[PDB]
């Protein structure tokens, strides 16, 4: 080749990923209808196996084999931005469901929002703490980024560790909230919108935290250079996306919808 | 630079978290649970849940989450 | 920790004809066989489950 | 109702169906003309040995290709929107009737004065009286006064249905938890047929609507007899 | 990998009659499937 | 506070080759658009190749949307069949 | 009274809230008049309008819920 | 487009076989089901 | 070697070939389902004796044709084969992720064929509206297997969209601007943008339906304060962009085919064609509620959706007139591909025009949920997509395979198909105007004649499908290997021969400024 692009070795992971999707969906069906978790647990296992080996191979190709030329890195930049945009539109559908329900509350609700019998969480208690936590993690991840560009191993690791710790604190605070909440997913459209929207957000926080932990261990193993660290940038963009989705949830569901 | 973002982390961001943590831990006491009313728009059961006895939500809290028939 | 990237660059650039998903050595082969066996077995099990659910 | 080998709309029973007929004739003329011009221009492009294969300048012709269609759309939209606003225009109904969709039949409620309500089921083919219409007759017709503005309210007690009467220009979805309003005015007595117009499961094809339009005096006698 | 006409496909075109068998099974299985699903639902 | 490797210390494989070639002003991996000569028979556009032919796309005039594609062969300069611009292959 | 007249508060195809509002209005008035032993004939306009517009099954569901103590609107 | 002569020319008789086999592969299975709808 | 090549592919050409095979197979399934629909309607009374099965057949027909036939062939097949070749790129940006977009489709299809085999199927319509699609009116696994089928298909196309946008932005020759890329490449980039934005909204909506069916949510259930009409908004916010997704790549192939067989170096008004496709893609996001003119929305909303919908005719007309202006002055080669493309222009125009009729909410009251709508989309989508596919297939078959078709057979095939689809769908206009509802297993006696003719047309199109398989067999059986094609100077995908080597553009093109 006298181009800069990456011709990827033939790989089984697309097929194992596709089969993991079949096992997870057929597994959910077998859990909801046929009282069994077997297929679902095989599909969750094969999904984690697939993602581990696929992203391992991407590390091998880049850090160890040198395939990420500037042109390849630029492609991955576009790919992550476009992925985040698809994730924004996914959340938009849940925001649309929330505003649809809350702006025109039906007679079954008492014709009011929040519905009759719903006692919202106080948005100035743990929801406000969660907001300070994710905003603070946006500052610390930015400190990590700058440390890395400036060649500062120790301060990159400290900043990234602080960012992960905040992600975990949010997740434990939200788990605790969920358990103390006097309303459930089954408490009509108020519970439906609250738990499905904040639930998908919580999944994204765990995904994002997991990505940051991957970056933390790669940094510990000296994989990042001061100039080449796209996995760190991608995880930072993803992390900022998770913060911004939280801010929209906080204003919409917790504050305006209370 | 890194110096500025570290200054913001320790000088503003973590102090905010410390203060919201204090604010939260001062309002952390258990609220008195409201009288049970079997409202038809709440405690929805169109299909049994796929776990436990089919009638308990996933993060069911006996103290604050009544069943369709009331507090356990 | 010490910087051992050069030694991983040497391993993953060895002229041995292996594809990247197996180039780490025998452990790659075990993890590949576990994955593929679970996927193929799980898929055959999903088909059985379909045959079962297709009748009352 | 439709008749065999029918090409167009059922004859208008209401002033707004009449308006839709005139509006369809206008729009169809434009559809015909544009359809025909494209076919004709295809045949014109394909029937000469003369050639011009060098770069052609597109700027001037694209003015024509955008302005002419924009004018044509305005000429469709003006009458379209006039009729839209007529079918919304405040009227004073003298009567309100509710219909509730069910799997698979309609119920009717006349609750202005008395609590009158009844179910309206398709007559099975095996039970049709000689000369009665397969899939269209019901046991209990919607008795209504002619030459009067009527408010129909449409809802459902189960899945989505849609309450339609093509000869009156009517189609309103029947949505549980929602009360949808339409206006009905028949210029004529007679029987006016329609069919459920939102897929509602296995018997979607078999829950028709039959209006029976009679003079007010007869509508009153029928209401009175129902006590 | 083999290159060239009849070599860039997951099926053989070495023998036109074996090919006809494979094409028949391939498109025929697809076309038959809805008739057999309808049969299946009726036999319930 | 250091301990982060640099591209110069740690880049490898094609990333490193691209990095070293850019330091010398060379473009072996075809990252940059080559700048046209006047394209006359005396001053033909010089098209590098690792082999004896390479596909040329000719944007005959600035802002043409139509690109003209042809194989350029080793040997006598060839001309764009749309604008007549000269191209010469330099293995 | 023939039927419920046009109500500029509810000018659109969705008449759900018109039915709901008149049902609430009638029962709020009936409570106000019964609570002094006053006279429920003052509430007659709201009664005629809700009976005209509201599905029988909605009226019947709401009545059951008022008696059960699960009606979610304020009366 | 220009092409080499057919490496393995398919005669009118070979075409009648391929066509017949192709049509039958569509018609026989569907025909069997539709013919037996009564039995189902 | 067989498993490495066809199961572990990282090759844009092999993956395109897998998508074409997958789509051709899916088209047989979708056609079988269409013939069962028309067999139930071909005489008055009942054929199947089970209207739930009819409803399942109609539902599966639509899902197979849209998700397994059109999008795989257009985007997965022609997209993967042609895009890299038309921009001189060595492969897709994400050649391994590309393989997973492909391998998600067989599992997606399996989930749909499982929906139909368990309980009584999903007899919902392809819209899957609650409450019919809910856990009371459709109890059991069928609707959940349909939701999951759509999730896998959704992920396949979202990842595929990221791949195409990235490849088309990042992997052109450095001198090539976006205004120097072929119209087919534009059509795929714009289709990929519509997919990236619309599929996530569908995924949100069908996830809400999943949770209403299984986790006691009430997004669509009035008892909990929910609204069935919310589902409709989410579904159609995706569903209108989806109909533009289905035709845009077809627009791109048509531009190439008309240009090629007119003997032109270029389509007429290149920048107008890019503008038109971008305009259609943008307007396609602000019109969705024309699928909801009978649900009881406000008059001013109806007025807005009528007006916005009609605007799309302007850019669309620019394309139609631009195709005609490409033919203008051409040395016309009456190849079978040209015939497909001329059929496309005409039939697409007819269906587009019945679209403009339906845009008028007032008339839509009477035409909504009738055979007029079915007529509209079988012209613009069913014939538009299919004619564009068959045109592209007969044009590029020799590039992909290395072998020529028999042109006379291909023309016979075109002729049979043109007669069949018109005999099938044209009479559906009459059925719609005269008031026959769609989604019906049987009809009042007055509708018998046009249903009879429509069903007889469906058999003509079946004869065409069977002949098409014969024609592909004859080309592989005879082995006439391509030597030369004309107009390679303006059709770069041909310049590496037929078929092109496994690896093309290892040495990229030279393009100067
Ligand atoms: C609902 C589910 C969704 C299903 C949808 C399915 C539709 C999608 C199809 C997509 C294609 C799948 C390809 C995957 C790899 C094939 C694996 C395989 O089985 O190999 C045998 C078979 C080839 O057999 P061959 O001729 O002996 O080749 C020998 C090798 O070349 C020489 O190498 P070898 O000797 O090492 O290996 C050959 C050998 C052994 O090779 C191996 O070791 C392979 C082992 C693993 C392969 C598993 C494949 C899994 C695919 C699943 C579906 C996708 O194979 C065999 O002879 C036995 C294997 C038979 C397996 C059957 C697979 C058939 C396809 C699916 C049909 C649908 C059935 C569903 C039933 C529905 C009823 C309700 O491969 C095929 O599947 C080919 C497709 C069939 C022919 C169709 C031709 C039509 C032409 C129309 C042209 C239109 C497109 C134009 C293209 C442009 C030109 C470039
Ligand atoms: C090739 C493959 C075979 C094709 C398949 C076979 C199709 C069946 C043939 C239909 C023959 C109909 C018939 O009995 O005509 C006698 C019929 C006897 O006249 P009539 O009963 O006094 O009808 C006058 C009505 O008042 C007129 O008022 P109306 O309200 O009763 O009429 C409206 C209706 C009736 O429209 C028609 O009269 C027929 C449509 C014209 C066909 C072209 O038509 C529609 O609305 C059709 C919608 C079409 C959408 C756009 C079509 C674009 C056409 C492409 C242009 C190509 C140019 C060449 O003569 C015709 O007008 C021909 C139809
Ligand atoms: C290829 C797929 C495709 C395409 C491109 C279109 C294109 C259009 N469609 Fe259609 N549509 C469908 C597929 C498609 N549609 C499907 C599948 C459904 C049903 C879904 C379901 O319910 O299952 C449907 C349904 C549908 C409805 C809902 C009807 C109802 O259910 O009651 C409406 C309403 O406005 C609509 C309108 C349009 C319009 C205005 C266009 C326009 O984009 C067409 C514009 C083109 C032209 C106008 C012709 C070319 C132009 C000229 C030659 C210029 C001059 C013309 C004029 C001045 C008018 N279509
Ligand atoms: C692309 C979309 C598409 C295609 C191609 C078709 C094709 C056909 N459809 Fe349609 N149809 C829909 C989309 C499509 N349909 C949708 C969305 C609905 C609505 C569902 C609902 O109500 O919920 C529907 C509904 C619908 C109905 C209404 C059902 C009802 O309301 O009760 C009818 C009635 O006749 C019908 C008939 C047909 C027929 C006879 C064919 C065909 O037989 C016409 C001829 C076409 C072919 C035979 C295809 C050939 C192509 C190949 C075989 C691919 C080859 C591949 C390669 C060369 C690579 N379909
Ligand atoms: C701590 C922070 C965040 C934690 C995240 C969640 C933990 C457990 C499950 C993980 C997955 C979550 C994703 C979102 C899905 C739906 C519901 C999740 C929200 C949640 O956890 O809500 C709980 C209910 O969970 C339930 O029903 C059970 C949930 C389990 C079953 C879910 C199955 C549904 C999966 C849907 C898959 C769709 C995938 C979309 C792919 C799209 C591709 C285009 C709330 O508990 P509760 O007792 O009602 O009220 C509290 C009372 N004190
Ligand atoms: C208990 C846990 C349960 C939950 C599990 C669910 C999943 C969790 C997974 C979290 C994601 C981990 C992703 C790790 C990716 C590691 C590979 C990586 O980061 O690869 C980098 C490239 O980035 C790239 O491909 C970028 C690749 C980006 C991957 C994007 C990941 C977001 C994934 C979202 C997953 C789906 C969510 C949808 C839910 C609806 C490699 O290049 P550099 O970094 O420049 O290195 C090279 C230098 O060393 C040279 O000097
Ligand atoms: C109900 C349950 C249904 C859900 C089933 C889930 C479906 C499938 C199972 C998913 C298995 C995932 C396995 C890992 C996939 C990793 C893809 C990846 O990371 O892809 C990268 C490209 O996409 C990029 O960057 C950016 C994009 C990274 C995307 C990561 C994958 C996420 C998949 C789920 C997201 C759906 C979207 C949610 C929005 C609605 C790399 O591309 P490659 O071609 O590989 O390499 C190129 C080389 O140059 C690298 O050195
Ligand atoms: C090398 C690979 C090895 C493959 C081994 C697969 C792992 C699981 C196999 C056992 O299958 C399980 O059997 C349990 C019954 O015997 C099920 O009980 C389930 O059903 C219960 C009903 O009592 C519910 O409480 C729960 O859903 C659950 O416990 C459980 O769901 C199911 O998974
Ligand atoms: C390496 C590749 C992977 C290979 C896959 C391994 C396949 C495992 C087969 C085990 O089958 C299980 O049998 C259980 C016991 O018979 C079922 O119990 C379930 O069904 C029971 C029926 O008695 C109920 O008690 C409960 O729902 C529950 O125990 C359960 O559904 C099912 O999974
Ligand atoms: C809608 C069907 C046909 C529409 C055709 C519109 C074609 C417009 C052609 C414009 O091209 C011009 O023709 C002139 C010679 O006549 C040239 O002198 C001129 O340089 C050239 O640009
Ligand atoms: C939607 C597309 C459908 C198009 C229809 C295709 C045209 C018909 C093709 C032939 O199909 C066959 O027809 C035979 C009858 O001609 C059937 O024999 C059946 O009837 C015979 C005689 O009547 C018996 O001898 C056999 O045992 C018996 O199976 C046979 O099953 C069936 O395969
Ligand atoms: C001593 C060691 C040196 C790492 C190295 O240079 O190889 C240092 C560098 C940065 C350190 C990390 C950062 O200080 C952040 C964390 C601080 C906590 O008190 C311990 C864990 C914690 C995650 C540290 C682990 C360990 O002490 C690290 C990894
Ligand atoms: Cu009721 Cu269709
Ligand atoms: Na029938
Ligand atoms: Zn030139």
């Amino acid at each position: 080749q006298t181009h800069a692009y990456h011709m990827v070795n033939p790989s089984p992971w697309p097929l194992t990923g596709a089969l993991s999707a079949l096992l997870m969906t057929s597994g959910l069906t077998m859990w909801f209808h046929f009282n069994s978790m077997t297929l679902l647990m095989i599909g969750l296992t094969t999904n984690m196996l697939t993602m581990y080996q696929w992203w391992r191979d991407v590390i091998r190709e880049s850090t160890f084999q040198g395939h990420h030329t500037p042109a390849v890195q630029k492609g991955l930049r576009y790919g992550m931005i476009l992925f985040i945009i698809s994730e924004v539109l996914f959340f938009t559908g849940f925001f649309w469901a929330f505003y649809h329900s809350s702006l025109a509350p039906t007679p079954e609700l008492g014709g009011c929002w929040p519905p009759t019998g719903i006692h919202p969480l106080n948005p100035l208690e743990v929801p406000l703490l969660n907001t300070s936590v994710l905003l603070a993690s946006g500052v610390s991840i930015t400190w990590a980024h700058h440390s890395l560009m400036e060649g500062d191993r120790k301060h990159m690791l400290q900043a990234l560790f602080i960012t992960i710790t905040l992600g975990v604190y949010f997740t434990l605070l939200q788990a605790s909230e969920y358990y103390e909440a006097p309303f459930t997913i089954s408490d009509g459209v108020y519970g439906s919108t609250f738990f499905v929207a904040t639930g998908f957000h919580g999944l994204h926080v765990i995904i994002g935290s997991t990505f940051l932990i991957v970056c933390f261990f790669r940094q510990l193993k000296f994989h990042f250079t001061s100039n080449h660290h796209f996995g760190f940038e991608a995880a930072a963009w993803y992390w900022h996306f998770v913060d911004v989705v939280w801010l929209f949830l906080y204003v919409s569901i917790y504050w305006w919808g209370s | 630079g890194a110096r500025t973002w570290r200054f913001l982390t320790f000088g503003l961001a973590l102090p905010s978290v410390a203060l919201c943590t204090l604010n939260s831990w001062l309002h952390s006491g258990h609220r008195e649970r409201p009288a049970f009313i079997p409202y038809h728009h709440l405690r929805i059961r169109t299909k049994p849940f796929s776990w436990g006895d089919g009638n308990h939500t996933f993060f069911h809290n006996p103290r604050v989450n009544p069943l369709p028939t009331g507090y356990e | 920790f010490e910087n051992r990237v050069a030694e991983k660059q040497k391993l993953f650039q060895e002229d041995n004809g292996l594809p990247v998903h197996l180039k780490g050595g025998a452990t790659d082969n075990i993890l590949y066989r576990v994955t593929m066996t679970l996927c193929l077995g799980g898929t055959l099990y999903s088909l059985y489950c379909l045959g079962w659910a297709s009748f009352p | 109702m439709a008749y065999p080998m029918q090409l167009g709309f059922q004859d208008a029973t209401s002033p707004i169906m009449e308006e839709l007929l005139h509006f369809h004739d206008h729009t169809l003329m434009i559809v015909f003309l544009i359809s025909s011009l494209v076919l004709y221009i295809i045949s014109l492009m394909l029937t000469t040995k003369l050639t011009h294969t060098s770069t052609m300048d597109a700027q001037e012709v694209e003015t024509i290709w955008t302005i002419l269609p924009a004018i044509i759309l305005i000429l469709i939209a003006l009458p379209s929107l006039r009729i839209l606003y007529m079918m919304d225009e405040i009227n004073n109904p003298s009567l309100t009737v509710k219909t509730m969709g069910h799997q698979w039949y309609w119920s009717y409620e006349y609750t202005d004065y008395e609590d009158l309500s009844f179910d309206s089921y398709m007559i099975p083919t095996s039970e049709l009286k000689p000369g009665e219409l397969r899939l269209l007759e019901v046991d209990n017709r919607v008795v209504l006064p002619m030459e009067m503005t009527i408010r129909m309210l449409v809802s459902s007690e189960d899945v989505l249905h849609s309450w339609a009467v093509p000869s009156l220009g009517l189609k309103t979805d029947a949505i549980p938890g929602r009360l949808n309003q339409t206006t009905l005015m028949s210029s004529r007595p007679g029987l006016y047929y329609g069919q459920c117009s939102e897929i509602c499961g296995s018997n979607h094809s078999f829950m028709p609507i039959v209006l029976e339009l009679v003079p007010l005096k007869y509508f009153e006698k029928w209401s009175a007899s129902m006590l | 990998y083999e290159e060239g006409p009849g070599k860039n496909i997951p099926f053989s075109v070495e023998n036109k009659w074996r090919l006809l068998a494979m094409m028949t099974l391939f498109f025929g299985s697809g076309f038959a499937a809805p008739f057999f699903i309808v049969r299946h639902q009726l036999l319930k | 506070g250091g301990g982060v490797p640099t591209d110069e210390e740690q880049a490898t494989g094609l990333e490193r080759e691209v990095m070293l070639a850019a330091r010398k002003g060379q473009d072996p991996y075809n990252i940059l658009a080559p700048k046209a000569t006047s394209g006359t028979k005396e001053d033909p556009n010089l098209v590098p190749s690792i082999t004896n032919k390479r596909i040329v796309g000719c944007i005959c005039e600035e802002d043409n949307s139509t690109v003209i594609w042809f194989w350029l062969h080793k040997g006598e300069a060839q001309r764009c069949p749309s604008c007549g611009t000269h191209y010469k292959l330099v293995p | 009274y023939q039927t419920a007249p046009f109500d500029s508060r509810f000018p659109n195809q969705n008449q759900t809230r018109n039915c709901w509002q008149n049902y609430l209005d009638f029962h709020r008035c009936e409570k106000a008049m019964t609570a002094k032993g006053g006279d429920v004939s003052v509430c007659e306009w709201y009664r005629r309008v809700y009976k005209s517009l509201c599905p029988i099954s909605w009226v019947s569901t709401w009545d059951d819920r008022r008696a059960e103590g699960t009606f979610p609107g304020k009366i | 487009i220009t092409a080499k002569p057919a490496k393995t020319p398919t005669s009118p008789k070979e075409q009648a076989i391929g066509l017949s086999v192709t049509f039958l592969s569509f018609l026989l299975p569907a025909g069997w089901v539709l013919y037996h709808l009564d039995n189902y | 070697m067989f498993i490495n090549r066809w199961l572990f592919s990282t090759n844009h050409k092999d993956i395109g070939t897998l998508y074409l095979l997958f789509g051709a197979w899916a088209g047989m399934v979708g056609t079988a389902l269409s013939l069962l629909i028309r067999a139930e309607l071909g005489q008055p009374g009942t054929l199947l004796g089970d209207d739930q099965i009819y409803n399942v057949v109609v539902t599966a027909h639509a899902f197979v044709m849209i998700f397994f036939m059109v999008m795989p062939i257009m985007i997965g097949g022609f997209g993967n084969w042609l895009v890299p070749l038309m921009i001189g790129a060595p492969d897709m940006a994400f050649p391994r992720m590309n393989n997973m977009s492909f391998w998600l489709l067989p599992p997606s299809f399996l989930l749909l064929l499982a929906s139909s085999m368990v309980e009584a199927g999903a007899g919902t319509g392809w819209t899957v509206y609650p409450p019919l699609a809910g856990n009371l009116a459709h109890a059991g696994a069928s609707v959940d297997l349909t939701i999951f089928s759509l999730h896998l298909a959704g992920v396949s196309s979202i990842l595929g969209a990221i791949n195409f946008i990235t490849t088309i932005i990042n992997m052109k020759p450095p001198a090539m601007s976006q205004y120097q890329t072929p119209l087919f490449v534009w059509s795929v980039m714009i289709t990929a943008v519509l997919l990236l934005l619309s599929l996530p909204v569908l995924a949100a909506g069908i996830t809400m339906l999943l949770t209403d069916r299984n986790l006691n949510t009430t997004f669509f259930d009035p008892a909990g304060g929910g609204d069935p009409i919310l589902y409709q908004h989410l579904f159609w916010f995706f569903g209108h962009p989806e109909v533009y997704i289905l035709i845009l790549p077809g627009f791109g192939m048509i531009s190439h085919i008309v240009t090629y067989y007119s003997g032109k170096k270029e389509p007429f008004g290149y920048m107008g064609m890019v503008w038109a496709m971008m305009s259609i893609g943008f307007l396609g996001f602000i019109v969705w509620a024309h699928h909801m003119f009978t649900v009881g929305m406000d008059v001013d909303t109806r007025a807005y959706f009528t007006s916005a919908t009609m605007i799309i005719a302007i850019p669309t007309g620019v394309k139609v007139f631009s195709w005609l202006a490409t033919l203008h002055g051409g040395n016309i080669k009456w190849s079978p591909a040209m015939m497909w493309a001329l059929g496309f222009i005409f039939l697409f125009t007819v269906g587009g025009l019945t679209g403009i009729v339906l845009a008028n909410s007032s008339l839509d009251i009477v035409l909504h949920d009738t055979y007029y709508v079915v007529a509209h989309f079988h012209y613009v989508l069913s014939m538009g997509a299919v004619f564009a596919i068959m045109g592209g297939f007969v044009h590029w078959f020799p590039l992909f395979s290395g072998y020529t078709l028999n042109d006379t057979w291909a023309k016979i095939h075109f002729a049979i198909m043109f007669v069949g689809v018109n005999m099938t769908f044209f009479p559906q206009h009459f059925l719609g105007l005269s008031g026959m509802p769609r989604r019906y297993s049987d009809y009042p006696d007055a509708y018998t004649m046009w249903n009879t003719i429509s069903s007889m047309g469906s058999f003509i199109s079946l004869t065409a499908v069977m002949l098409m398989v014969f024609i592909i067999w004859e080309a592989f059986a005879s082995k006439r290997e391509v030597l030369t094609v004309d107009l390679t100077t303006t059709n770069l995908e041909w310049l590496n021969g037929c078929p092109p080597p496994y690896h093309t553009f290892e040495e990229p093109t030279y393009v100067n400024l």
